[PDB]
C-alpha cells in the first residue's frame, strides 16, 4: 500500500517537464522515507537522481518498499492534464501492477483519475561518492539558462573556468567566439540567487552544451542553481525543491585523444 | 567525451 | 437581393473558423428571419445546425430565399483577412454567382472589399425533429474544452456517464485509462456555471473524440456550452450566440 | 580604429532581424559622419538601405574608413545572445577581419564578450538620386504589415493605386480578389498616425507580396512607414529609426512589354 | 460503434 | 517582375 498526497502539485508536473526530455522509461523506488529515481540518459552520458523526502509531503503513506517502472513520457503526458493549483495524490496497491493519480482542483468540481500501466525493470544503480568539490557556484536559475541558450549558438562545447575572482563561460565554432564573465555581486542580502563563488582551487574544463539544455529544462522548479565541479570528475548541477528535496545531474567532462 | 561509472 | 450589417464582426470571424476544419462546401440557405446553415461531415457522422436571426443584425434585408454554396476554406481565409473590431457586411446582388464581404474599420480610415466565387449545391439536410432529451448539462466552455483535449490523450474514445450527482467523462488507450468527474457545483455564479444537469432518465453512452475536438472549435463564441443526451441517440451540443442565435453540433453515438 | 557604444541596444537587434531574411553577406561601410550600408538580395531584385548617423550614437569613435563584410545570418545569430535592456558596443581595429561585440547588463554584474569572424567582400555600390515622388502615404507600420499579410494570402501580386480620393490595394488570386481602402480624416497624431496622402500625382504600380512581407520584418523599428512612389519608379518603404537614422527598402515593380 | 448518422433524420 | 538593376547603374 502506497499513497501519497501533494498539495502544490505544480512541482510535480515540473519534475516530470524537467525529466521527460532526457529518460523514456525509469523506475521509482518508492520507499518508506520518500520517492528517490536514479538513471542515466538515454545515450549514456549523464545521470539524473531526483529526490523527494516524505517529510516534504503533506499525506505520505507507505508499506512496503516498491519499484513502479514508469515511461516518463506517458507520466508527463497525463500529467499536463492537470491544472497548476490542484491537490495530486500517486497510488499503488500492493501488487504493483498500475499506479494510480488523482488531480483535486481547488474548488470541488473537479476530480480527474488516471491510471497507468506499470512495467517490471531492474534497477543497475550507481553509487555516487560524495565528495567535496573545489568550486561550487551558486547563481540565478534563469541567468544559467540564459548563458547555456545563448552560447548554444555559437559552439557546441563550453569551457566553465571558475576561479577566484569571478566565472567565465567560454564556447567556439565556424562562426568565431564567445566568452562572458561574471562576478560576485555586492551582498545585498539572500536577494534571488546571489552568484555566490566558494573557491577551493581554480577550475577549468570542458562539458556538451546539449546535455546542459537538456538539464536546464529543470529551471522553474527552483530559483537557485549550484554548479558544483573538480577536476576530471563529473560536474553537478543541483536544483533544490522547497523543502522537499532536490534534483541534480551528473555530466561527464570533455577530454580530446 | 569521457563517460559515467568510472568514478570510483 | 441580400444585404447585411453586422457590427460585432467577430462573431463571423469565429463562426468561420469554428466550423472551417469541419466542412469544405456549405449552402447558406437565406430565409427571412435570419441565415441558416446545415451540413454533414466528410464522413457522413456529424451534423451542424447554425442559426443567426434578423434582430441580432443592425441592418436585414432579404428579398427571395437563396442558398448560396460557399467553399469554407476560403470563407475564412477571406474573414481572417478583417480584425475583430471590424464592421461585416455581407451583399449578393439578385442574379450573381459571387459573394460580397466588406469589412469597416473602427477609425473609418481603413475598407476592406473582397469578393469570392460561389459554386452550386443543391439541399440536401436532414430535418432535425424538436425533442426533449433525457440529461442537459450546462458547463464552461473552457472547461469542456480541456476535457475533450486531455482524454485525447489517453484513448480515442469517450464514454459519457450521467448520474442524479454529476457526469463522468471516461477513456482508455494504450498507455492505461482516466476518468473525469463534474458535480452541480455550488449555487453563486451562473458564469462558471456548476453543472445544471437535468434528469429525467440515466443515461451512459459513447462517443468517438476526434469529432469532438472539431466541435470544441467553436468554444470561443460562448461561454457557457449545453451538451444535451438521452439513451442511444445522437448527442446536442449547443453554443448560445448572443441575441442573434446559436450553432449546434449534433453527433451520432457509437454501439 | 572604430569603436561605438550604444545604450538601447534592442535597436540593433530589431534591424538584424529586419536585415536576415533579405540579405545574407553585406559590407559595412563604417564612415566618419556615421555607418551605412546598401545591398541587393539573394535574386537581385530589391535594395536596402541602412544609415545610421554618428550624432545617434552615445560614443562613437572610428579613424579610417573601413568596409567589414558580414554574414548577417551569423551576425543576426549572435545578437540574439543579448537581451533587449542590454547596452551593445561595437569595436573593430584598424584592418581587421574580426567584430567585437560586448554587451552590458542593466545591473554591472554579468559582461558578455563575443568575437564574429568577419569577412572580406567588395560591394560594388550602385546608388539612388534622390528624386521628388508623386504620392507618399504615411501609415501606421501595424497597419501595413496587416494589409501585407492578409492581401499575400488571396495571391501573391499586390496593386496599389493612389488617388485624389484615397489609396487603394488591390489583389487577385484562384479564391477571388479584395480591395483596401484607405481615407486620410483628421490627423489626431503621428502615433495612431491616421494615413496621411500626399499626392503630386495619380500613380498606380503592382508589386511582389514576398517581397512586402519581407519588408514588413522592420515593423518594430518605427511606429509609422511611409511608401513614397511615382509612375515607373521603384517604391520606396522608409521605416524612421528613432533619432538614430533610417531604413529605406527599394522595390521594383512588375511591368509589361 | 459506428452509427451513421441519417439513422434518425433523412430530409 | 521588372529588375531594379534596369533602374539604378553602378559599373
Amino acid at each position: 500500500m502506497f499513497e501519497a498526497r501533494l498539495v502544490q502539485g505544480s512541482i510535480l508536473k515540473k519534475v516530470l517537464e524537467a525529466l521527460k526530455d532526457l529518460i523514456n522509461e525509469a523506475c521509482w523506488d518508492i520507499s518508506s522515507s520518500g520517492v528517490n529515481l536514479q538513471s542515466m540518459d538515454s545515450s549514456h552520458v549523464s545521470l539524473v537522481q531526483l529526490t523527494l523526502r516524505s517529510e516534504g509531503f503533506d499525506t505520505y503513506r507507505c508499506d512496503r518498499n516498491l519499484a513502479m517502472g514508469v515511461n516518463l513520457t506517458s507520466m508527463s503526458k497525463i500529467l499536463k492534464c492537470a491544472g497548476n493549483e490542484d491537490i495530486i495524490t500517486l497510488r499503488a496497491e500492493d501488487n504493483a501492477d498500475t499506479l494510480a493519480l488523482v488531480f483535486e482542483a481547488p474548488n470541488q468540481e473537479k476530480v480527474s483519475d488516471y491510471e497507468m500501466k506499470l512495467m517490471d525493470l531492474d534497477v543497475e544503480q550507481l553509487g555516487i561518492p560524495e565528495q567535496e568539490y573545489s568550486c561550487v557556484v551558486k547563481m540565478p536559475s534563469g541567468e544559467f539558462a540564459r548563458i547555456c541558450r545563448d552560447l548554444s549558438h555559437i559552439g557546441d562545447a563550453v569551457v566553465i573556468s571558475c576561479a577566484k575572482d569571478g566565472v567565465k563561460f567560454s564556447a567556439s565554432g565556424e562562426l568565431g567566439n564567445g566568452n562572458i564573465k561574471l562576478s560576485q555581486t555586492s551582498n545585498v542580502d539572500k536577494e534571488e540567487e546571489a552568484v555566490t563563488i566558494e573557491m577551493n582551487e581554480p577550475v577549468q574544463l570542458t562539458f556538451a552544451l546539449r546535455y546542459l539544455n537538456f538539464f536546464t529544462k529543470a529551471t522553474p522548479l527552483s530559483s537557485t542553481v549550484t554548479l558544483s565541479m573538480s577536476a576530471d570528475v563529473p560536474l553537478v548541477v543541483e536544483y533544490k525543491i522547497a523543502d522537499m528535496g532536490h534534483l541534480k545531474y551528473y555530466l561527464a567532462p570533455k577530454i580530446e585523444d | 567525451q569521457c563517460s559515467m561509472t568510472c568514478f570510483y
